[PDB]
């Protein structure tokens, strides 16, 4: 039995994520939708589906988002997995780094409210930036006195999905399940490991072009959308797949191997990285080493650590200003 | 010809055995004496033609039918046989030679089947279990018997028992070391059992009884092709093709579908030689 | 290999339907997308999930709607299944009489340009006024000259998904896969046949209450949404599933029995009704009789057929009016 | 569409494989059975299964075998895939010299009879001496004058299944789907490739033990069964999976990558080896290279190459003494 | 976590059952094997198939079969589901008395030995004389003193398979997943229900012919196989599916409704009969009534009731002879 809950299931991501997640949850499961506005409508949409063994429960929580919303405290009484999705549109007439300042407080107070009563629950972060909000969530958890490095995962499966599709188009009719991607989840902080999969790889120039194409990925969709919104039909897929993996590992029906932005715990010079791990009945079980690395790929995974160090420092110096 | 006309489809209406053209032997005066004499002092190719010529006159020639099948076995032609020997058996079911020579022809085509029945008929004159049972019969009675003692090897060969077949041939070989047939059997079991080099010498000597036993030298070609020297096989199959038939204006070829067998070997040889 | 095309895949329901469709199509497909506004943005957002073996095509919109759009014709090449989902939100603003005039005129333009390039193709109509839009589509097809009676269907599954969910929630341990619902799709044109399912059916009062609930449940979503929108997620799975059946019946790997708003060639005097059919390679193969009906449901069936008579009469009155 | 014919479905590697194929074969595809004895008893047994869309055809034969059985000449009309599974079991008997001859006397007839009526048909060899019996089938095909190197495969997936079962037990924090295997199908010929899998490996002192146990596998099963049979249950599973892979590739619903035992076609010498290939609509499509090889595996590879050269020579010249 | 243990997995029935079971069990399960001869050989052969989580354990009895074998009591610790398959083939006739007597003795011994260790388990008897062996198991369980009427399920599904296959063959292209069947499992003791399925049933004389065929199809198989053997492949399919249903009901992943030979408490006059039930987390949870039928079926039901009364009367008639 599980009680997976989606926090912020009324935006452009929660609506599709809930629909994808409902159709694949096992028998005798439970959903829990929450948002400041629009929660009853989404609860009414999903209550008219013939799936047997799924129970839908919802709660909405006042306008002027109050600090610590009494409604959210009630919908936290047995939840086993928390999916943090509640963010904010970028106001496409606005740009720059004026997104970090506003989403950080939302992440802090939502995480604090959820974890104040259900400490033994995995937390998945979907809001951007992930590598700057995951240390914020870690600081928030450490503030209240309860923490567990195993049950704290940051979703980064989108880059792996994007890289897997890009190489299958250049090696038809030969396909591969997945492609290893490490580093971070922002611009130049990601590095694909194309030299760890079976099959004869193409020449160097095409590989470099593909590597660069994966890096500049979050901006082509915006350009194709004419400055009206960001990609939301693939983030929902990635989040649903990651949540399914976590739930299956928790129930005991699988022991998958994933790539998640997690704490290295002294296995690397950086305090947070996208190392490959294996899940289990208690979250992360082992932290596999990265392995052999091509010479040309060494400089990329030396600029990535440099930039992610600054990102983590900026994200972690924000906690001292608040609290 | 005037009245010598057809007679071919006339004898073919029941006996499907083709008689083929270019058989001038049939009308010299009486081809039987030259046909029978050709075996001792000459080859065994035109002898079958003479036997066919003397046989086509009337179907009551038991000797012609019992000898044509035996002759059409040496010159690798084990497809024109079987039916002729069955027709000869129809004329007389108590005959000993037709039954004995009909088993060597049903084991080349891997028919099994009627071969056991023919062996049982020869002896009296699960199917395998019953046949082997009655076969034992004179397990010792008439030991010096060449045919009965040799039939054990033929019984073993149709059940992939190349181990004891050679063993009983070894006693059968020395009992009557005159006929080439018993010696050829001695070779075959050996070849068909990871033992090539131990039989080729016999293949040579067998040739001194009657230089022409196409079967022995065909088995020579097979054994040496299986024993390295991948060429040589060609330089024996080429003469096999020539001595097999064609010395009398391609003998009035006709169909010659069976002959294919031989020709086939040539290919499998050439190919493995990259040619 | 098949070619599924979605017309109007940019609204609230078009995106979810496309996302659900590009997860179950058989290996080898040419899923297409088209809308006047928002086509390239949604096009370059699904072409990032790997899903090897699927090619995504799309067209571009134009100025404020122009009849017989040139871009639609180009994408209207060899295509087996056409899904018409474009339209206008139904309940917001009410105006039941006015809204028909808003939606019908769209269909009258969509079918004309979509056809005549792919005459031998199915038409799964998804627009909300199902009762009075299938006759319009039939009348439009008659004018061109191709009216294959076995290749025109009106989706209706939704009102069974509701009946199945409601019944299974009472009889608890017992679960029935599907429940027959006949009549139409309007408020009073829907009657469920609860006497054709196996099990100890409940009392008559509870049965009447459940029958009433399925005839009014389409307004609960609007009342919970404060009239801003309507049911989007629940209707996004009723269609995307039903269309799949067609493919599994057209590609030659299944032969299922479905309920659809079909043309009644004979049988009842009503030209159109929701009666069971058997799909096949060429379309509709066998049309089963409705079957035994208890005494109570006969009056409901008579009232439903009486109402759908007037509904069809109105349907074949705007088509005659044209301008 | 798609007709599968199992030749010799009355033993232990027969009826079981047929039952496995019955419940996994795609809808709308027939299934044929032939054997000299027991075929009607299996046909009357597999016709009482509620699977829909599957039809069963069967033929019998005279107990005394006869070359070119008339029943096969009629049943082999319209067949798309042939599974040559008949022959004597892997009984210890006497040394390998006689079993190879016995099975060569069978394959030569059961290929000659089938290939005469239906030339364009995939062949799957699942018999004994699969290093010695595949060249026999190739020679038999070359005689009649029709031979396509892209439609003749040797089912050697059992070694891969065994290899990806012992590394998942000693190294059991992780799970991997498959491991590369090269060489052939014999004792000292199989070469596992453990240097092309993700994750760290144990010490070399254990890897050699695993490789030796992979090579010497069936002997332990034979010893465990004394002398009254061999391993058949675990060999019918691999054959069914390979047949399903071939069927899916032929239909067009997949282009999987399989190892098998196929012709090298002038790429690595020793022109019959087990190297990875990719299937397709018309059989084999691309032959992939082996890949990087550890310096400890080159010796094993060269010994396997020599042994397979000797076996190929011995098998490509199975003739007869006539007599 | 489940520990399904099969008893007698070495004969014609059981070798296929184990193979079918060890390809669908949930991750982390555990299989078991036991037989007098061939059990080590089956275990050493089934352990070479790659299936993570599934573990194989086995034990072997002594050739002079001793009642309450020590090797079985060691395998009876911590077991969830017990399935009985042991029996003595069919023999070429030899009258049913001796075969029935030896089967009854074997069933008594095995049930007593297995239930003497783990009481709160489930028994899923499969032996061919179901109508009399099931009350034997019930009486032995009562003699032990741990009898529970909700955990005893004689497998009766091959009748449903045959009826569904015949209906699908004679009513193309209509497909119905299942057809209710009542009565016992023997000759005339079977009574299929054809009036409780959706569709236009063909006729009356043809329907009676179908009833006769489904009644006497058992002898057809044994007549096809000359005079030796029985139906093995078909009977192995009806056991694996039932075992899967029971396992997924116990594990909480489903609550299915099936037809099985049960221990009806009240309702129908017969002490034992096959009526529809629903399987919960503790075996049978609710017993459904038979439902309305036709008079022509009513006469057959009365005759079947008489035959059932005679069979179970005799079943406890000779079982008391042990005391």
């Amino acid at each position: 039995m599980v009680n997976v809950a989606v926090i912020g299931a009324a935006g452009g991501i929660g609506q599709s994520l809930s629909l994808l997640l409902l159709r694949e949850l096992p028998f005798g499961s439970t959903l829990s939708l929450y948002d400041v506005v629009g929660a009853p409508g989404v609860a009414a949409d999903l209550s008219h589906i013939d799936r047997a063994g799924i129970t839908v429960k919802h709660a909405a929580g006042k306008l002027p988002p109050v600090p610590r919303d009494p409604a959210l405290t009630e919908l936290a009484e047995g939840v086993d997995v928390f999916v943090i999705v509640a963010g904010v549109p970028r106001k496409p007439g606005m740009t720059r780094d004026d997104l970090f300042n506003v989403n950080a407080g939302i992440v802090m107070d939502l995480v604090l409210t959820c974890a104040s009563v259900s400490p033994n629950a995995c937390f998945c972060i979907v809001t951007n930036p992930v590598n700057s909000t995951t240390p914020i969530a870690a600081q928030t958890l450490r503030k209240i006195g309860v923490y567990n490095k195993n049950k704290l995962l940051g979703v980064s499966l989108l880059d792996g999905l994007r890289a897997t599709r890009f190489i299958n188009n250049a090696r038809h009719p030969l396909v591969v399940p997945y492609v290893p991607v490490v580093g971070g989840h922002s611009d130049v902080t990601i590095v694909p490991l194309y030299s760890q999969i079976p099959g004869p790889l193409p020449d160097e120039s095409t590989l470099k072009e593909i590597r660069k194409r994966v890096q500049v990925a979050g901006t082509e969709v915006v350009k194709a959308k004419a400055g009206r919104g960001s990609a939301t039909l693939s983030m929902a897929e990635a989040g649903a797949r990651f949540t399914m993996h976590v739930v299956k590992a928790l129930m005991g029906l699988d022991t998958p191997m994933v790539y998640a932005y997690v704490d290295t715990d002294g296995e690397h010079e950086c305090p947070f990285l996208a190392m490959p791990v294996v899940l289990g009945k208690n979250g992360i079980e082992r932290r596999l080493p990265i392995g052999p690395i091509t010479t040309v790929e060494k400089e990329m995974l030396e600029e990535a650590v440099g930039v992610v160090k600054k990102n983590i420092a900026k994200g972690e110096t924000f906690a001292r200003s608040k609290l | 010809y005037a009245e010598a006309q057809e007679q071919l489809q006339r004898v073919q209406n029941e006996t499907n055995y083709p008689f083929e053209p270019n058989n001038p032997y049939m009308y010299h005066d009486k081809p039987m004496e030259e046909g029978i004499a050709m075996l001792q002092l000459a080859n065994m190719a035109e002898a079958a033609l003479a036997f066919e010529a003397v046989c086509q006159k009337e179907p009551e020639n038991v000797e012609a039918w019992r000898r044509l099948g035996t002759t059409q076995a040496e010159n690798e032609k084990d497809c024109l046989a079987i039916i002729a020997l069955n027709h000869a058996r129809m004329l007389d079911p108590k005959d000993i030679a037709v039954h004995a020579a009909l088993a060597v022809s049903h084991t080349n085509e891997h028919n099994v089947g009627a071969a056991l029945q023919s062996l049982r008929s020869w002896l009296l004159s699960s199917e395998y279990r019953d046949c082997c049972t009655l076969l034992y019969a004179a397990v010792e009675m008439n030991p010096n018997d060449p045919q009965l003692h040799a039939s054990l090897g033929v019984l073993h060969n149709l059940s992939h028992r190349f181990d004891e077949a050679a063993k009983n041939f070894r006693r059968a070989v020395e009992l009557r070391p005159d006929d080439a047939h018993m010696w050829n059997k001695l070779g075959a079991t050996l070849a068909n059992g990871n033992r090539p080099q131990e039989a080729l010498e016999a293949y040579n000597r067998a040739l001194d009884i009657n230089p022409g036993y196409v079967r022995v030298m065909y088995n020579m070609a097979v054994s040496y092709s299986n024993m390295a020297q991948y060429p040589l096989a060609a330089k024996h199959i080429t003469r096999a093709i020539a001595l097999q038939a064609g010395g009398t204006n391609p003998q009035g070829e006709g169909s010659r579908i069976a002959t294919r067998g031989l020709w086939d070997l040539l290919r499998m040889t050439l190919n493995l030689m990259d040619r």
